[PDB]
RNA sequence: GCUAAACCUAGCCCCAAACCCCACCUUACUACCAGACAACCUUAGCCAAACCAUUUACCCAAAUAAAGUAUAGGCGAUAGAAAUUGAAAUGGCGCAAUAGAUAUAGUACCGCAAGGGAAAGACAAGCAUAAUAUAGCAAGGACUAACCCCUAUACCUUCUGCAAUGAAUUAACUAGAAAUAACUUUGCAAGGAGAGCCAAAGCUAAGACCCCCGAAACCAGACGAGCUACCUAAGAACAGCUAAAAGAGCACACCCGUCUAUGUAGCAAAAUAGUGGGAAGAUUUAUAGGUAGAGGCGACAAACCUACCGAGCCUGGUGAUAGCUGGUUGUCCAAGAUAGAAUCUUAGUUCAACUUUAAAUUUGCCCACAGAACCCAAAUCCCCUU
RNA sequence: CCUCCGCAUAAGCCUGCGUCAGAUACUGACAAUUAACAGCCCAAUAUCUACAAUCAACCAACAAGUCAUUAUUACCCUCACUGUCAACCCAACACAGGCAUGCUCAUAAGGAAAGGUUAAAAAAAGUAAAAGGAACUCGGCAAAUCUUACCCCGCCUGUUUACCAAAAACAUCACCUCUAGCAUCACCAGUAUUAGAGGCACCGCCUUCCUUAAAUAGGGAUGGCUCCACGAGGGUUCAGCUGUCUCUUACUUUUAACCAGUGAAAUUGACCUGCCCGUGAGAGGCGGGCAUAACACAGCAAGACGAGAGACCCUAUGGAGCUUUAAUUUAUUAAUGCAAACAACCUGCAUUAAAAAUUUCGGUUGGGGCGACCUCGGAGCAGAACCCAACCUCCGAGCAGUACAUGCUAAGACUUCACCAGUCAAAGCGAACCUUUGAUCCA
């Protein structure tokens, strides 16, 4: 059915100017203390998981060059070693994968 | 039956 | 399935609106005359 | 339209000829007759229908040995592809006409009647009052014309002074000089009455076809009617 | 404060004067073989006649005048001479980007085609700043005070009058063109006027007054059969099973379109899904060609002929015509009302009546008596006074 | 996880996801498709060519099926030119449509139904369903299943309203009727067993009961007939089957709602847009009452004479079409006739036809049929100047009789509400000694 008539621009604003509509002020916003960067209480920092993912990606491209084709996943544990690591007691007997950079802070 | 009428394209295809 | 009127074929085109049948009778010279007139880029097709 | 007859050919051949269809359009491309179009593709084979046309360098009557009956497309009546000296030529097949039969084709008007054998060709004044004939010329050496069909008989009615009284499958009388020629039976193809289409199919096979808006006039086709006579007027429509 | 708003010349209009390498008709823009086809032929109709049927002005070869005269003419709408007479010779009280050319261009774009045909370059509306408070044409009277109080049935147009019509809003554009007389003001005056014409105060001059958009149509000349209808030439496709040389059966491809549902500005200006009919034939289909509008084509459904065919499309006649519909733009004042006749006339018109303006003159309206028929009511008419 | 998809040719298109650089498959620049495939041919003149195809051998035919070469005369050079890309064309679109052919028959090729979430209603599609099994409904439509029997119509296969009708309509074999005795552009390179047109319908022959419980349904007691077969035709029925229904439910997908991106359309006088009763012929806005803080969101469809289209009736001295014993013609053809030219052919003038062409559709009475009426006069019908009750009722006149001054002129008047027209009339002159219509033009 068509409108009957124009609505108004004050009966517009009424409508779409309502609370209902307006941005809800988030009060969930803090300050990782780790790294002093905005995060929301329940989700991970944004600059913290950035750096989680591109440590990772780097570590899965070594992964992948050691494996060196589709199918290849090992049937043994893997261990991430940094410059100036060496395999421990506990690190025998599981893949080893090399990363040309120093160990990171955040890692352990 | 009326056939619609198509308004010319230059209207449309106007670019800044 | 109406719109599709148009099945191209240059054949058809060019022995249905081309220069040589425009002239091949008086009423077509005038059509290109006409054209020719009005400035036509493109006299016959 | 751009429309050139197919009957061009100049010179007589006993190869079939390709025709083209018309569907029933004039050389303007209008339709002219109706009914017609489509069909299976066929080919003309020209026919002698001066059955006494003596070779080259050639005169008299001649004889001519029947090479094969066929059936043409163009036709009621099947052809005869029949030989004499050095050619061949394609003729109108009597009804018993056989392969390897002989034909006579004779100009010679006898003093007596000459005998009748079905299959030749004598001018008509030579002929016994009451022969079946066919392939009847209306001038002499015009070329047949008349009782072409199959199975057409017509019968040699009278013969006074150099005129033949000739009855046409029409019975209709027809007045020919005795010199014009025709050949003696009936034409072959007699059953050609008693085919029986069977199908629409098998007329569109012949080339007809079902066609409406014959007549292109305003309101289409209309019976003659009396126009009443100023008198007459009061009593046409006299109600009941 | 955004969107915007504004601008002035790009040009155009009307006059005057002047007379203005190569390729390409084959499939155009294609270096290079047997021509011969080569053109000529009253316009019609719209329209006016209030229908229409005879009829109804239209580059003419010196303007004016003769003269709207002679003539012609369903003697009517209207048409309309000639004899004769003899005019001299670079500008704008034009537009300024919705104007002026369509034009930045016959381009883009649209169409198969003929054809159609643009736009534009230099704090309006709408919003935001700043949503909203009972109740109501949104205002007015007001009020200390926005609302609360009281009053108040939007505008235009068409109807007898309220219902109906139109309008989202802004900007720009968009609609009363003229003679016969009159009247007014000059000039001159028995004459006026710069030949012609008028004149028994006239003549000469000026001032004032006659809209816009819209059909279905008709005719002429083109353009259209790449859709579709039919046809021509030469092609192509049709599994498997059953049957056996079949307008055979079941059923793919393919063609169609029975029924249902979805979709209904959709994927689609006719589609989708399922179902269904035909599926070696009167089959389907590619290519090229042909038939053209009162014509074609049609296994007739008035079906189809480029999405809108009881008669295509385009251009022109054409600013067709419309007694019908709609519209018809500053301010203010004043006068201003229903009404008979005729009419192919009752949706109109002409005359009358009314109405308006100007002018001349003298009675006008009301009415007391008196007066107005025999056949056998209320009132009306008429007019001294007033 | 999905696909009658894909790859090529044709046709069409024309650089339209190649690279780089700037932007947000766009812009600019650079590059590219290489001939063997395909196209672009033939030196002519003559003369030649009956013998299908279908594994072409048997068998099987009718609808009878291009295959064009050889002799002589000329001839000597040799590989040019053009297409070659793409995710593509026609549908206004990066459109679920249209789109020829060869191969692959599920792909060796090609693709992605889900932007994220939630799991409301309504909506679409699908799946399942107790008991029942058509009780639904116009109708078993749809769905699920699988059968039976019979009517009406049409013989059959076909065709048709592209885009609401696929049919009983059109066609069709068959039959009938009518017309035509004939050549070089259709019919037809035909010739009465032919051709054209019309009709008809293949063919063949003779001349109250039953059904249900309930049944406006169904079935049965030259024409008349005969339904073999066939049918998405139209009716009826047995049985079965089923969510059609009793009576609905559950789940999935789409849609949906929320988040993000992009972002239309019809519509809209302005609106600060309540309810009851009344008014008006129908009220949100008028009257009297009642109610009433303000705004989102999702639904609904009672109102907003909702929106957008359409139907019905009437009108116009508006169109157009059709048919005719409407009117006007016969220019044109076809026949004749008469002149003209010396039979053919042709010109002019007539007559008759065919084919057409142009044009019109008065008024009153709910409409239509059949009517009647349309002007004038007299009466009702208007009580008392005039005018009027139109429409309406009755009657009669398109005159008759008389006279043949029943002449000519002329003051003044009347008047059917205009005009046109129509009346009366003194005086005078002259003879004697009145009681019902029609203009103009044109003849
Ligand atoms: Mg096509
Ligand atoms: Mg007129
Ligand atoms: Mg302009
Ligand atoms: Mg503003
Ligand atoms: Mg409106
Ligand atoms: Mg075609
Ligand atoms: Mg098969
Ligand atoms: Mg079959
Ligand atoms: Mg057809
Ligand atoms: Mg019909
Ligand atoms: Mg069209
Ligand atoms: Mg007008
Ligand atoms: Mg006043
Ligand atoms: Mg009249
Ligand atoms: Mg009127
Ligand atoms: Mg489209
Ligand atoms: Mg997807
Ligand atoms: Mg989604
Ligand atoms: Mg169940
Ligand atoms: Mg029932
Ligand atoms: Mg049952
Ligand atoms: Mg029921
Ligand atoms: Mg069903
Ligand atoms: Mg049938
Ligand atoms: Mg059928
Ligand atoms: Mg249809
Ligand atoms: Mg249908
Ligand atoms: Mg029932
Ligand atoms: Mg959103
Ligand atoms: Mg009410
Ligand atoms: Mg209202
Ligand atoms: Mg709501
Ligand atoms: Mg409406
Ligand atoms: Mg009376
Ligand atoms: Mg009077
Ligand atoms: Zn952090």
């Amino acid at each position: 059915a068509a409108p009957k008539n124009r609505r108004t621009i004050e009966v517009n604003r009424c409508r779409r100017r309502n609370p209902q509509k307006l941005i809800k002020v988030k009060n969930n916003i803090d300050v990782c203390p780790e790294c002093g960067h905005l995060k929301q209480k329940h989700v991970l920092c944004a600059y913290c998981y950035e750096k989680v993912c591109k440590e990772t990606a780097e570590i899965r491209r070594q992964i992948g060059k050691q494996e060196g084709g589709p199918f290849k996943a090992p049937t043994i544990e893997t261990v991430v070693l940094y410059t100036g690591e060496t395999p421990s007691e506990q690190d025998q007997g599981k893949r080893i994968i090399e990363r040309d950079r120093k160990r990171p802070s955040w890692f352990t | 039956f009326t056939p619609p009428i198509y308004q010319p394209k230059f209207k449309t295809e106007k670019e800044f | 399935a109406r719109g599709n009127e148009y099945q191209p074929s240059n054949i058809k085109r060019k022995n249905k609106h081309g220069w040589v049948r425009r002239l091949s009778t008086p009423a077509g010279v005038q059509v290109i005359l006409r054209r020719m007139l009005k400035g036509r880029k493109s006299l016959s097709h | 339209a751009n429309f050139v007859s197919w009957k061009s050919r100049t010179k007589y051949t006993i190869t079939p000829v390709k025709m083209r269809k018309s569907g029933g359009r004039d050389h303007t491309g209008r339709i002219r007759v109706h009914g017609i179009g489509g069909g299976h593709k066929q080919r003309y084979r020209m026919i002698d229908f001066l059955r006494f046309r003596p070779e080259e360098t050639k005169s008299g009557p001649f004889e001519e040995k029947v090479i094969q009956v066929r059936y043409d497309p163009c036709r009621s009546a099947d052809i005869a592809l029949v030989a004499g000296g050095s050619r061949k030529r394609w003729i109108i097949a009597t009804e018993n006409m056989q392969a390897g039969d002989t034909i006579l084709n004779s100009n010679h008007i006898g003093r007596m009647a000459v005998a009748a054998r079905e299959g030749d060709a004598h001018p008509l004044g030579a002929l016994p009052v009451g022969t079946l004939i066919n392939n009847v010329e209306s001038e002499p050496g015009r070329g047949a014309q008349y009782i072409r069909a199959a199975g057409t008989c017509g019968v040699l009615l009278r013969k006074v002074n150099g005129t033949a009284i000739i009855q046409l499958p029409s019975k209709r009388q027809m007045q020919v000089l005795e010199t014009c020629v025709a050949t003696v039976g009936r034409v072959s193809n007699v059953d050609h009455n008693k085919r029986v289409i069977g199908k629409a199919g098998r007329n569109r096979w012949l080339g007809k076809r079902p066609n409406s808006g014959r007549w292109h006039r305003k309101g289409g086709w209309a019976g003659r009617k009396i126009r009443p006579l100023p008198p007459m007027k009061s009593y046409v429509k006299l109600p009941s």
